[PDB]
């Protein structure tokens, strides 16, 4: 089977703002 | 064109089509802040609805969920600084064989300066407390 064929959604909705500046900050564990 | 260049991006999407990350290596060579700005703003566009059609970034799923792969034209748009750039993007269909985990879409992002800007300001920093 495959996923990518329906599991990304049709819609496509993008991100709000708080995604980006997170996955733009990386680190994985937060210093503090 | 070409293979010359610096200043771009990737992102990283589950098999939900949501973003799980991005990588913006490329733009930390470039040695000009601002990445951040650059990198919202070029991807807010990129998602953004063409009136009353769908997003760029809608067509370019289909197209790489139904062909593998696929590439936006290039768009405009303004930074902070009012500075007038254009940058276009492209899904690439990934699954992976050797682990055992979900295939995702990597979106590239290429960032296109029409006229020249990239100056001689290499100096933001220089002290800190007391150097020799």
């Amino acid at each position: 089977g495959t996923w990518i064929g329906e599991d990304i959604f049709p819609p496509l909705l993008p991100p709000t703002e708080q995604d980006l500046t997170k996955l733009l900050l990386e680190g994985q564990g937060e210093s503090g | 064109g070409h293979m010359t260049g610096v200043e771009s991006f990737m992102t990283k999407q589950d098999t939900t089509g949501k973003i799980i990350s991005i990588d913006t290596s490329s733009l930390r060579a470039a040695g000009r802040t601002g990445w951040e700005d650059l990198v919202r703003k070029c991807i807010y566009a990129f998602f953004q609805p063409q009136g009353r059609e769908p997003s760029y970034a809608r067509q370019l799923f289909q197209e790489v969920m139904t062909r593998g792969t696929a590439s936006s034209p290039s768009y405009r748009f303004i930074l902070n600084d009012g500075t007038m750039l254009s940058a276009h993007t492209r899904c690439k269909l990934c699954y992976p064989q050797s682990p055992d985990m979900q295939p995702f879409i990597m979106g590239i992002h290429i960032i296109d300066r029409e006229h020249s800007g990239l100056s001689p300001q290499d100096d933001t920093n220089s002290g800190m407390s007391i150097p020799r």
